[PDB]
C-alpha cells in the first residue's frame, strides 16, 4: 500500500519547489498518474483481502473508495484553477497542500487495518477541510457552517473513541480480522444498548442521518468548490464504510436496536426530496439531494442483508462521482452569474448548449435512469428493504417519483425557458469545465459496463 | 338570473366580477396613480441601468437578494414558541415516525410469528 | 382616443431605426466567406458498409462464442404432426385414427 | 410553410381590401389616411369591428390598449409591418 | 446456420449505425434525415424475412449473448426473447417510423435542429426495440425508462414554450407513478421466484399471488394512460407533430398493454387481476371517448382516440384474450399513425392551425389528404374487411360472450357508439362546410414525400388486416355461433353512432343559439379531473414541501433541540461562570464553604 | 403590448373590452361565417338600445350585468390563434432568440466570416455610443421632479438626437429568428 502512499506524500514537496506558474500543471499530471497506480487496487479476490501488510490492508469495499478518492483531487483542481487565479503563490501551494493532506488522510484511512488508527485519521481528517472551507469561502457564513461541521461531527464520535478503548479492553484486540474472526453476539442489556449507540452515532451524524444534517448544506453551500467535491463525494462515505465495517459486532442487538434509525431514514428521505422541491439554491438543492441519497444507504446498512451491502456499495460510489458533476456544473453557473440563485440565470441551452447536455446527463444520472449504477444501487436496496418488509417500497416508490421530479425541476428552471436579458456576461465555456464534465461522468458510464467492480465484497 | 360564480383558494374570482372595481372612489384612483408612479419609477430606474452600454454586468435586483434572504436567512430570529407552532412542530416531526414505527413494527413481528409458527411457504426465497 | 403627438413621433422613429437595423441584418452575396482546404452505386455500398458486415459480424459472434457456451441460444423444439417423418431418425409418425370424416 | 414574405405593399393593399369591403365606408372616399371618427364618422365599437376584422385578416390579434388607438389605416399598416419585421 | 437470431440481432444493430455516425461528418450535412430514413427502411426490409420464418414453421428463440453479472445465484444476462410478439411487432413499428421519418422530412424542414429531432426518432425506436424484445425484466425496465425519457425529450421540443416543458413534467409524473409499481413487481418477483428471467417466473409461478399483477397493472395503467393517470397522453400533444403520430399515438403509448400481454401465462391464473383490468379499460374508454366527442383540437380528438383504443385494449386483456389485444395493437399502429399524419398535414397546410373552428372545406382543395383521412376513419370504427374490423370485430364477439362484468360491456358499446360519433365530427367539421380559415390560401400537397408515406400507410390499413389475420395461425378458439343480432352488434351500434352524430352536428346550421348544458360543460372539461387533481394536491404537496419540511422542522425546531440549546446553555454557564466582580471576600468564603463541606462529606 | 398602461381603464375602455370578448366568444360558439354574422348583428343591437344612458350609475349597472352574464356563457374552450398567449404555437420560437450582444463572443475565426455585417455592427455600436450619452441628458431635464408617473418616454426633439432607451427595442432578434 506504500507504493500509492508515498507518492502521495511526495506531491507536497513537489508542490513547493514548483514555479509560481507551474504548480496546476505538475499537481494535476501527478495526481492523475497516481491515480493510474491506484487502479490497480481494483484487482480484488473472492477470498479474505490483500493483507499487505500488519498496519494496512485492501478490500474490495475499500477499493473503489480508494480509487474514487484518488481520481477526484485531478478533477477538483481543475475546478480551483479558475477562482484561485488572482491568489498568491505562497495561498495557492497552502491549498494544493491541504488538498494533498486531506486525500493521504483518506487514503490511509480507507485501509486502516486496525481500528483505532483509523479513527485517528477519521478525525484527521477533519482539519484540512475545515481548514479549506473557513479560509476559502465567499460568504460570512462561512465560520458558523465551519463550526457546525466540526462540532456536530466531534460530538458523535467523541464517545466512539471510548467505546474503541473499551473493546480492547474486552476484547483484547481492535485489529478488524481478529474482530472478524473472535466475533460474539452483543447481549440485551442497557450497557449493550449504550456501546451500540457509542459506536452507531459517530458514523450516523456524518453520512448524514435526519436530523443531525444540519452541518451538511451550511457546509456544501459555504464552502468553495472543490471543498463541496470532497464533501460530497468522499466525505459522506466515511460514515457508511465505518458502520459496513462495524457492525460486525453489534448482533443481534441490531435486529431490534435500528428500528429508530431505520424509521428516520425512511422518512427523512422523503422530506429532503419534497424540500428539494422548494428550494431557491442550487447547491442547497444538491446538499439536500445527497442528504436523501445517504439516508438510502444508512437503510441499506440498517438492512444488513447481502443485497443491502452491494446496493449501498453502487450507490455510494454512484452518489458520489454524481453529486460531484453537480457541484461542478452549478459552480460553472455561479462563476458566470455570481448569484447562486436558481431563478436568475434562466434559458441557458440557447447559449451554452454543450453545457446544457451536460446538464441533462448529470440530472439522468442523479434520476437513477437505468442502466446506470445508480439505480443498480436503488433497485439492489429496494429488494432488499421489501424482503424486509413489503411495505417500504411504498416510501421507497414515492422517493423515486419525488427524486425525478426535483432533478427534472432544477433541468427545467435553470435551462429551460427564456433568457435573462439583463445578464450579457455570459462567455461560452471553457474547455477546462467541459473537461471536467467529460471526466466526471466518462467513469460512469464505463463503470456500469462492470458492475461487479463496485458492488463490495459481498458479491 | 344565472347560477353565481363562487371563488375559491385554488380558482380565484375575474376581475370584471369585482365588486370593488365598480363603487370607485377617488380614493380609489388616487392610489392606482400612486401605484403607477411608483412602478414608473422602477420601471425608469431599470431602463437606465439596462441601456447603458458601459455596463458589462448583472443588474442586481435589491427585490430578489430580499426575497432568498427572507425565504432562508431570516426564518429562525423571527421564530416564537408558541403553542400553535409548538403543536405543529411535534406533530409534523414526531407523528410520522412513529405511525411508520407501528406500521412496520406490526407487519415484521406478523412475519416473523408466521416464521416461528411455519406456514408462510418460503419456497425459492434464496436472495434476500 | 388615439396617440398622442409624442407617442405618433417616438413610434415613427423607432420604426425608422428599426427597419434600418432589420436591413442591415442582411447579407451581400460574398458574405459567408468559406476557406478552403483539403488533405444503384449509392444503395450498392449502402447495403455492404450498413448490411452486410453487420450480419457477417453477428454471424460470427453467435456462431462461434455465443454458442461456445450451453444453454446461450435456445429454440422452442419444432411442432410434430402425425404423418412427419424425423430427419434424424427417418422413421414415420403413425398418423390419426381415421375419425369419421362428414360435413 | 412556404409562405411568401408578405412586405408593405401586399400589407396595405390588404388593409385597403378589407375596408372597402366594409360597407360602412364609402369606397370612392377612404384613402391611405383618412381617420375613423373624423374623416369617415365612425363609432367607437366600429373601430373595433375593424379592428376584429383585421385581426382575422391577418391571422393575429392586436391587444385592445395598442388596438382602442389605432385610428388610420396607415398606422394600421405600420403597426401590421413592425409585429411582422417587414423590409420594404 | 441459424439465420433467424442473426436477422433478428442484425435489425437491432443496425437500428444503431447512425447514432455511432451522429458524431461524423454526416450530421452536420443535410443528408442525415435521408441517411435515416434508409437506414430505418433498410431495416424493415431485413426484418421481414424473421417473420417469414416464423409464419412458415413458428420458429422461436431466446438469445442470451453477453453475460453481465452474477449475484450470487441469480444470473443477469442480456438476453432477447424472439418470440411471435417480438418477431411479428417489429416489423410493424419499423414501417410505421419508416413512413413517420419521410413524413418529418417534409413536416419539419425550417427547423433549424433537424438532425438532432431525426436522432432523437432513432433513439426512441432503438429504446422500444429494447423494450419488446427484453426477455429480462431488468433490460425490459431499461426500455422502458428509455421510451420515457425519449418522449420527456421530445415533448418539450421548444424549449421557450413553458407549456411544453409542463407537459413533459406532467408525462415523466405519470410515468413514474407507473414506475411504483413496475418497481414493486420486479421486486417481488425477484424475492419470491429468485429470478428476473421469465421462464423461471413462468415456471415456479404456477398461481401467481395479487401483489406482483397488481403491480404490473400499476404500471401498465401509468405507461398506457388508463383513466387514474390519463391526462398525460392530451397533454403530451405540445409537441411537434411527428412526435405525437410516432410516440403517444401507436407506439410508445401501448408498452403498457404490451407488458400486460407479455404475461399472459400468469395472467390466466388470477381472476381478481382480470376484473381490475377489465374495469379500468372500460372506464378509460369511456371517459376518453366522452371527453373527444366535444373537442375542438383535432391532436386532442386523436389523442382522446388513441386513449379510448388502448382502454379497449385493456378491456381485451381484462377478459383473457391476449393476442387479440395483441392484433388490435398492430392494426391500431397502422390507422392511428396514419391518422395523425393526415392530422398534420391539414396543420401544415393550413398556417399552423390546430382547432377545427378554422378548417372548412378541404373534401376539394387538398383531396389526397381527405380521402386518407376517410379511408382512417372507416378503419377505426371498424368498417367490415378493413384493418380495424378483423380486430375491433373479434374483440366484440369476444367481450359479449364472456362471463365478464355488464356494466363493462355496456360502457364498451357506448365507447364504440362514441368513436364512430367523434369519427364523424372530424370529418364533418373539416372536410364539408364552406372554408374558414384566413383568406390567404397556401394549401398545397403536391411533396413526393408526403404523399409516399401517406400511400404507404393506406395500403397498410387497406390490406395488412386481411394479410395478418389470413397467415398468422390460430391462437384462440373462435366463436363459430352467433345470435344474428349479437353478430351485428357492433355495426348497429357503429352505424347509430353515425346517425346520432351527424343528426346533432348538422344543428349547428339552424339559426338558433343556446347556452351549453352542464354535461356539455362536464365533457368539454375532460370531466373536470385536469383541474381539480392538478390543483388540489400538488399545491399541497408544495406548501408542506415549504411549511412542515423546510421551515418548521427543518429551520426551526431541528435547529433549535441540538444545536440552539447547546449554545443558550453554553453561554448562560459562561456568563454565570464569568461574572465575578473580582472580589477575593466572595472568592475566600466560597473557599470557606467548600473546606467545611468537604470534611463533612468525604469522611 | 407596445403601449404604455394607464392607472385605470375608463367606463369606454371597459365596454368597448367587454364587448370584443363577446364578440369573440360569440363566434367560437357559432362556427359558421354566417350564423355568426347574424347573431354578431343581433348582439351589437341588443348592446346598442343603451348606448345613450347618460347617468353613470345606471350605466354601470348594465356593464356590470353585463359581465355576470359573459361568465355564465363563455364557452369554456374558446378560439385563441396560434401566436396568442394562450394558442398552440405562442412561444415556439422562444428558444432561437439569440441576444445580439452574443456577437461580441465569436471567435475571430467566425467573425471572419460576414465581414460587412459587423462593420455595420460596430458601426451601429458607435452610434449608440453617442446617442446613449445624449439620452441620458435628455430624459434627465425632461423627466418632472419626484420621478415619473408613467412609463411612457418622450422621443427625440432635436434633429441628431434619437428616441431615449431605443437600443434594446430596435434590436430585436426577430419574429422567427431561425
Ligand atoms: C442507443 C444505444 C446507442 C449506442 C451507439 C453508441 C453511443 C455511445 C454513447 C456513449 C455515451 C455518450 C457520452 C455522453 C455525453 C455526450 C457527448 C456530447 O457532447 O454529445 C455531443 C455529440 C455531438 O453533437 P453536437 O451537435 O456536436 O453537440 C451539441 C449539443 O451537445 C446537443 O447535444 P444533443 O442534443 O445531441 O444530446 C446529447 C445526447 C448525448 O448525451 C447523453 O445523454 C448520452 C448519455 C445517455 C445516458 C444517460 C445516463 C443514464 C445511464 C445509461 C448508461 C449507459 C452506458 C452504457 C455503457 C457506455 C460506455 C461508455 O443526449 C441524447 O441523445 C439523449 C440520451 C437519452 C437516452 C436514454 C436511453 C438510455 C438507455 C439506452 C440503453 C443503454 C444500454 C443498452 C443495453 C441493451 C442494448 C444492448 O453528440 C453525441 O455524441 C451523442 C451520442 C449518442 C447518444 C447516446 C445515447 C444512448 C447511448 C448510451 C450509451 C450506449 C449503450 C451501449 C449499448 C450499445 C448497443
Ligand atoms: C338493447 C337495445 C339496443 C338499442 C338501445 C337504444 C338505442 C339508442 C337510444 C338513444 C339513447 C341516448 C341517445 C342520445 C345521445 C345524446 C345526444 C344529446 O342529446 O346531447 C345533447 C345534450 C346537450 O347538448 P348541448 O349542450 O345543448 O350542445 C352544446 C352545443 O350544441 C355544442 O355542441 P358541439 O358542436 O360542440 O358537439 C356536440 C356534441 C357534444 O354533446 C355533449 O354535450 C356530450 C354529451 C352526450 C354524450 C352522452 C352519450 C352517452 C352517455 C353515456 C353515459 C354513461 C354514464 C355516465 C355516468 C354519469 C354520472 C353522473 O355532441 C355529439 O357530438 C354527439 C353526442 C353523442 C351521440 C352519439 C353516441 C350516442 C348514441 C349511443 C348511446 C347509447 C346507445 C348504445 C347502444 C348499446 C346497446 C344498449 O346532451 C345531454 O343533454 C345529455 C344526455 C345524456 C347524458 C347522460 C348522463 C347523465 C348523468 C346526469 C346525472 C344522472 C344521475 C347520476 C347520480 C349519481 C349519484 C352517485
Ligand atoms: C435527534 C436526531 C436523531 C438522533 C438519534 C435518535 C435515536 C435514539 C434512540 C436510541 C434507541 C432507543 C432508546 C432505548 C431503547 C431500549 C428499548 C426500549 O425502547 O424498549 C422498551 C424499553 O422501555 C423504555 O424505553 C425503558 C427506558 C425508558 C427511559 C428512556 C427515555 C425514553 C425517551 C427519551 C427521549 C430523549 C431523546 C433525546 C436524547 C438526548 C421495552 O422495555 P423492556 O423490554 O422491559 O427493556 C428493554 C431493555 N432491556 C432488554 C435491556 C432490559
Ligand atoms: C465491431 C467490433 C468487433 C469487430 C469484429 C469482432 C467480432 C466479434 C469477435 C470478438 C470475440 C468475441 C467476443 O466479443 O467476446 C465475447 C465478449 C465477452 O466475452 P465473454 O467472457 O464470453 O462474456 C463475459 C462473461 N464471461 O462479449 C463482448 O464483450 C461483446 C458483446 C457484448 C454485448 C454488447 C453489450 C452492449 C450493452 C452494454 C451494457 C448495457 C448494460 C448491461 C445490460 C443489462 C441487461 C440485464
Ligand atoms: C456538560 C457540558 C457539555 C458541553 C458541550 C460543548 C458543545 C460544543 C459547542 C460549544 C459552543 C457554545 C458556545 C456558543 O455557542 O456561544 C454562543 C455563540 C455566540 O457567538 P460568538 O461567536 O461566541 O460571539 C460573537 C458575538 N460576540 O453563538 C453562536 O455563534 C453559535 C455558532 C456555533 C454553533 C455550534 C453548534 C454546536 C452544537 C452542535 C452539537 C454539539 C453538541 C455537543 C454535546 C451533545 C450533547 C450530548
Ligand atoms: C450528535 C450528537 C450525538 C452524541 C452521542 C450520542 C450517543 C451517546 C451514547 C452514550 C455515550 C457513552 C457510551 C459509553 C461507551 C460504551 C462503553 C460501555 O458500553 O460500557 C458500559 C458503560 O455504560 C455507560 O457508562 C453509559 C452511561 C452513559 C453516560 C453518558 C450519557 C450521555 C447521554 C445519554 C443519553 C443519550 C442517548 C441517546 C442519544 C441520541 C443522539 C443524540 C458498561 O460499563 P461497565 O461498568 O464496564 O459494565 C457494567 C457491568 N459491570
Ligand atoms: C356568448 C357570451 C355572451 C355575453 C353577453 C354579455 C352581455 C351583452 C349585453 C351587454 C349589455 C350592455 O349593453 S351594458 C351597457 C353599458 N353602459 C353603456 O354603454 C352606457 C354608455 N356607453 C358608452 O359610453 C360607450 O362607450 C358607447 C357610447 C356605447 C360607445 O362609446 P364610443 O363612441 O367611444 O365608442
Amino acid at each position: 500500500m506504500l507504493k500509492i502512499i508515498i507518492p502521495t506524500t511526495m506531491l507536497l514537496p513537489m508542490t513547493w519547489m514548483s514555479k509560481h506558474n507551474m504548480i496546476w500543471i505538475n499537481a494535476t499530471v501527478h495526481s492523475l498518474l497516481i491515480s493510474l497506480i491506484s487502479l490497480s487496487l481494483l484487482n480484488q479476490l473472492g477470498e479474505n483481502s490483500l493483507n499487505f501488510s500488519l498496519t494496512f490492508f485492501s478490500d474490495s469495499l475499500s477499493a473503489p473508495l480508494l480509487v474514487l478518492t484518488t481520481w477526484l483531487l485531478p478533477l477538483m483542481l481543475m475546478a480551483s484553477q479558475s477562482h484561485l487565479s488572482k491568489e498568491t503563490t505562497t495561498r495557492k501551494k497552502l491549498y494544493i497542500t491541504m488538498l494533498i493532506l486531506l486525500q493521504l488522510f483518506l487514503i490511509m484511512t480507507f485501509t486502516a487495518t486496525e481500528l483505532i488508527l483509523f479513527y485517528i485519521l477519521f478525525e484527521a481528517t477533519l482539519v484540512p477541510t475545515l481548514i479549506i472551507i473557513t479560509r476559502w469561502g465567499n460568504q460570512t457564513e462561512r465560520l458558523n457552517a465551519g463550526l457546525y461541521f466540526l462540532f456536530y461531527t466531534l460530538a458523535g464520535s467523541l464517545p466512539l473513541l471510548v467505546a474503541l478503548v473499551y473493546i480492547q479492553n474486552t476484547t483484547g484486540s481492535l485489529n478488524f480480522l481478529i474482530i472478524h474472526y473472535w466475533s460474539h453476539p452483543l447481549s440485551n442489556s442497557w450497557s449493550n444498548i449504550f456501546m451500540w449507540l457509542a459506536c452507531i452515532m459517530a458514523f450516523m451524524v456524518k453520512m448524514p442521518l435526519y436530523g443531525l444534517h444540519l452541518w451538511l448544506p451550511k457546509a456544501h453551500v459555504e464552502a468553495p468548490i472543490a471543498g463541496s467535491m470532497v464533501l460530497a463525494a468522499v466525505l459522506l462515505k466515511l460514515g457508511g464504510y465505518g458502520m459496513m465495517r462495524i457492525t460486525t459486532i453489534l448482533n443481534p442487538l441490531t435486529n431490534y436496536m435500528a428500528y429508530p434509525f431505520l424509521m428516520l431514514s425512511m422518512w427523512g428521505m422523503i422530506m429532503t426530496s419534497s424540500i428539494c422541491l422548494r428550494q431557491t439554491d442550487l447547491k442547497s438543492l444538491i446538499a439536500y439531494s445527497s442528504v436523501s441519497h445517504m439516508a438510502l444507504v444508512i437503510v441499506a446498512i440498517m438492512i444488513q442483508t447481502p443485497w443491502s451491502f452491494m446496493g449501498a456499495t453502487a450507490l455510494m460510489i454512484a452518489h458520489g462521482l454524481t453529486s460531484s458533476m453537480l457541484f461542478c456544473l452549478a459552480n460553472t453557473n455561479y462563476e458566470r452569474v455570481h448569484s447562486r440563485t436558481m431563478i436568475l440565470a434562466r434559458g441557458l441551452q440557447t447559449l451554452l448548449p454543450l453545457m446544457a447536455t451536460w446538464w441533462l446527463v448529470a440530472s439522468l444520472t442523479n434520476l437513477a435512469l437505468p442502466p446506470s449504477i445508480n439505480l443498480i444501487g436503488e433497485l439492489f436496496i429496494i429488494t432488499a428493504s421489501f424482503s424486509w418488509s413489503n411495505i417500504t417500497i411504498i416510501l421507497m416508490g414515492m422517493n423515486m417519483m419525488i427524486t425525478a421530479l426535483y432533478s427534472l425541476y432544477m433541468l427545467i428552471t435553470t435551462q429551460r425557458g427564456k433568457y435573462t436579458h439583463h445578464i450579457n456576461n455570459i462567455k461560452p465555456s471553457f474547455t477546462r469545465e467541459n473537461a471536467l464534465m467529460a471526466l466526471h461522468i466518462l467513469p460512469l458510464l464505463l463503470l456500469t459496463l462492470n458492475p461487479k467492480m463496485i458492488l463490495g465484497p459481498l458479491y | 338570473s344565472f347560477p353565481k360564480y363562487k371563488p375559491s383558494r385554488l380558482a380565484t374570482l375575474p376581475a370584471t366580477l369585482d365588486p370593488a372595481e365598480y363603487d370607485i372612489s377617488p380614493e380609489t384612483r388616487k392610489a392606482q396613480a400612486e401605484r403607477l408612479a411608483i412602478r414608473s419609477r422602477l420601471k425608469r430606474e431599470y431602463l437606465l441601468q439596462y441601456n447603458d452600454p458601459n455596463r458589462l454586468g448583472v443588474i442586481e435586483d435589491p427585490a430578489l437578494i430580499r426575497w432568498t434572504y427572507a425565504r432562508s436567512a431570516n426564518i429562525y430570529p423571527n421564530f416564537r414558541p408558541t403553542p400553535k407552532t409548538s403543536l405543529l412542530g411535534a406533530l409534523f416531526g414526531i407523528g410520522p415516525l412513529f405511525f411508520w414505527y407501528y406500521v412496520f413494527k406490526t407487519d415484521r413481528d406478523k412475519k416473523e410469528k408466521l416464521i416461528q409458527e411455519g406456514k408462510l411457504d418460503q419456497t425459492f426465497n434464496i436472495s434476500y | 382616443s388615439g396617440y398622442t403627438p409624442d407617442e405618433k413621433l417616438r413610434l415613427q422613429q423607432l420604426r425608422e431605426l428599426r427597419r434600418r437595423w432589420l436591413k442591415d441584418q442582411e447579407l451581400s452575396p460574398r458574405e459567408p466567406v468559406l476557406p478552403p482546404r483539403r488533405v444503384t452505386y449509392r444503395h450498392s455500398i449502402f447495403a455492404v458498409t450498413h448490411v452486410l458486415i453487420p450480419v457477417w459480424i453477428i454471424h460470427y459472434y453467435l456462431k462461434y462464442h455465443v454458442t461456445a457456451k450451453p444453454y446461450t441460444v435456445v429454440e422452442r423444439k419444432p411442432r410434430i404432426f402425425p404423418g412427419d417423418t424425423i430427419l434424424e431418425t427417418g422413421e414415420v409418425i403413425p398418423l390419426m385414427k381415421e375419425f369419421p370424416d362428414q360435413h | 410553410s412556404d409562405a411568401p414574405p408578405l412586405t408593405l405593399e401586399a400589407i396595405k393593399d390588404r388593409v385597403l381590401y378589407v375596408l372597402k369591403l366594409y360597407d360602412k365606408i364609402d369606397p370612392e372616399k377612404l384613402s391611405v389616411n383618412s381617420h375613423f371618427m373624423k374623416d369617415l364618422g365612425l363609432d367607437s365599437l366600429d373601430q373595433v369591428e375593424i379592428i376584429m376584422a383585421m385581426e382575422d385578416e391577418f391571422g393575429f390579434e392586436i391587444p385592445d390598449i395598442d388596438a382602442e388607438k389605432l385610428m388610420c389605416p396607415q398606422e394600421i399598416v405600420d403597426y401590421i409591418a413592425d409585429k411582422k419585421d417587414v423590409y420594404e | 446456420m441459424n439465420p433467424f437470431a442473426s436477422l433478428t440481432l442484425t435489425t437491432l444493430t443496425i437500428l444503431t449505425i447512425p447514432i455511432m455516425m451522429s458524431n461524423s461528418n454526416i450530421y452536420k450535412t443535410n443528408l442525415y434525415p435521408n441517411y435515416v430514413k434508409t437506414t430505418v427502411s433498410y431495416a424493415f426490409t431485413l426484418s421481414l424475412v424473421p417473420l417469414l420464418m416464423f409464419m412458415h414453421t413458428g420458429q422461436e428463440m431466446i438469445i442470451s449473448n453477453w453475460h453481465w453479472m452474477t449475484l450470487q445465484t441469480v444470473e443477469l444476462s442480456l438476453s432477447f426473447k424472439m418470440d411471435y410478439f417480438s418477431v411479428m411487432f417489429i416489423p410493424v413499428a419499423l414501417f410505421v417510423t419508416w413512413s413517420i421519418m419521410e413524413f418529418s422530412m417534409w413536416y419539419m424542414h425550417s427547423d433549424p435542429f433537424i438532425n438532432r429531432f431525426f436522432k432523437y426518432l432513432l433513439l426512441f425506436l432503438i429504446t422500444m426495440m429494447i423494450l419488446v424484445t427484453a426477455n429480462n425484466l431488468f433490460q425490459l425496465f431499461i426500455g422502458w425508462e428509455g421510451v420515457g425519457i425519449m418522449s420527456f425529450l421530445l415533448i418539450g421540443w421548444w424549449h421557450g414554450r413553458t407549456d411544453a416543458n409542463t407537459a413533459a413534467l406532467q408525462a415523466i409524473l405519470y410515468n413514474r407513478i407507473g414506475d411504483i409499481g413496475f418497481v414493486l413487481s420486479m421486486a417481488w418477483f425477484l424475492t419470491h421466484s429468485n429470478a428476473w428471467d421469465l421462464q423461471q417466473i413462468f415456471m415456479l409461478n404456477n398461481e401467481c399471488p395479487n401483489m406482483p399483477l397488481i403491480g404490473l397493472l400499476l404500471a401498465a395503467a401509468g405507461k398506457s394512460a388508463q383513466f387514474g393517470l390519463h391526462p398525460w397522453l392530451p397533454s403530451a400533444m405540445e409537441g411537434p407533430t411527428p412526435v405525437s403520430a410516432l410516440l403517444h399515438s401507436s407506439t410508445m403509448v401501448v408498452a403498457g398493454v404490451f407488458l400486460l400481454i407479455r404475461f399472459y401465462p400468469l395472467m390466466e391464473t388470477n381472476k381478481l387481476v382480470q376484473t381490475m383490468t377489465l374495469c379500468l379499460g372500460a372506464i378509460t374508454t369511456l371517459f376518453t371517448a366522452l371527453c373527444a366527442i366535444t373537442q375542438n383540437d383535432i391532436k386532442k380528438i386523436v389523442a382522446f382516440s388513441t386513449s379510448s383504443q388502448l382502454g379497449l385494449m385493456m378491456v381485451t386483456i381484462g377478459i383473457n384474450q391476449p393476442h387479440l389485444a395483441f392484433l388490435h395493437i398492430c392494426m391500431h399502429a397502422f390507422f392511428k399513425a396514419m391518422l395523425f399524419m393526415c392530422s398534420g398535414s391539414i396543420i401544415h397546410s393550413l398556417n399552423d392551425e390546430q382547432d377545427i373552428r378554422k378548417m372548412g372545406g378541404l373534401y376539394k382543395a387538398m383531396p389526397f389528404t381527405t380521402t386518407a383521412l376517410i379511408i382512417g376513419s372507416l378503419a377505426l370504427t371498424g368498417m367490415p374487411y378493413l384493418t380495424g374490423f378483423y380486430s375491433k370485430d373479434l374483440i366484440i364477439e369476444a367481450v359479449n360472450m364472456s362471463y365478464t362484468n355488464a356494466w363493462a360491456l355496456l360502457m364498451t358499446l357506448i365507447a364504440t357508439s362514441l368513436t364512430a360519433a367523434y369519427s364523424t365530427r372530424i370529418i364533418f367539421f373539416a372536410f364539408l362546410g364552406k372554408p374558414r380559415f384566413p383568406p390567404l390560401v397556401l394549401i398545397n400537397e403536391n411533396n413526393p414525400l408526403l404523399i409516399n408515406s401517406i400511400k404507404r400507410l393506406l395500403i397498410g390499413s387497406i390490406f395488412a388486416g386481411f394479410i395478418i389475420s389470413n397467415n398468422i395461425p390460430p391462437m384462440t378458439v373462435p366463436n363459430t355461433t352467433m345470435p344474428l343480432y349479437m353478430k351485428m352488434t357492433a355495426l348497429i351500434v357503429t352505424i347509430m353512432g353515425f346517425m346520432l352524430a351527424l343528426e346533432l352536428n348538422n344543428t349547428t346550421y339552424y339559426l338558433k343559439f343556446k347556452y351549453p348544458s352542464q354535461t356539455y360543460k362536464f365533457s368539454n372539461m375532460l370531466g373536470y379531473y385536469p383541474s381539480i387533481m392538478h390543483r388540489l394536491p400538488t399545491y399541497h404537496n408544495l406548501s408542506m414541501s415549504q411549511k412542515s419540511a423546510s421551515s418548521l422542522l427543518d429551520l426551526i425546531w431541528l435547529e433549535t433541540i441540538l444545536p440552539k440549546t447547546t449554545s443558550f446553555i453554553q453561554m448562560k454557564m459562561s456568563i454565570m461562570v464569568s461574572n465575578q466582580k473580582g472580589l477575593i471576600k466572595l472568592y475566600f468564603l466560597s473557599f470557606l464553604i467548600t473546606i467545611m463541606i468537604s470534611m463533612t462529606l468525604f469522611n | 403590448a407596445f403601449s404604455a398602461p394607464a392607472a385605470y381603464l375608463t367606463h369606454q375602455q371597459k365596454v368597448l373590452r367587454l364587448y370584443k370578448r363577446a364578440l369573440r366568444h360569440l363566434e367560437s360558439w357559432c362556427v359558421h361565417r354566417d350564423k355568426y354574422r347574424y347573431f354578431a348583428c343581433l348582439m351589437r343591437a341588443r348592446f346598442d338600445e343603451h348606448k345613450n344612458e347618460k347617468d353613470m350609475v345606471k350605466a354601470t349597472q348594465l356593464l356590470r350585468q353585463a359581465e355576470e352574464e359573459f361568465w355564465y356563457g363563455q364557452h369554456p374552450q374558446p378560439y385563441i390563434f396560434p401566436e396568442s398567449p394562450g394558442g398552440t404555437s405562442y412561444e415556439r420560437y422562444e428558444c432561437y432568440k439569440v441576444p445580439e450582444w452574443c456577437l461580441d463572443d465569436w471567435h475571430p475565426s467566425e467573425k471572419a466570416m460576414y465581414p460587412d455585417y459587423f462593420a455595420k455592427r460596430e458601426q451601429w455600436k458607435r452610434l449608440r455610443r453617442e446617442s446613449w450619452e445624449r439620452e441620458v441628458k435628455q430624459l434627465q431635464e425632461e423627466t418632472p421632479p419626484g420621478g415619473p408617473r408613467t412609463e411612457a418616454l418622450p422621443p427625440a426633439r432635436k434633429e441628431g438626437d434619437l428616441p431615449p432607451l431605443w437600443w434594446h427595442i430596435v434590436t430585436r432578434p426577430r419574429e422567427r429568428p431561425m
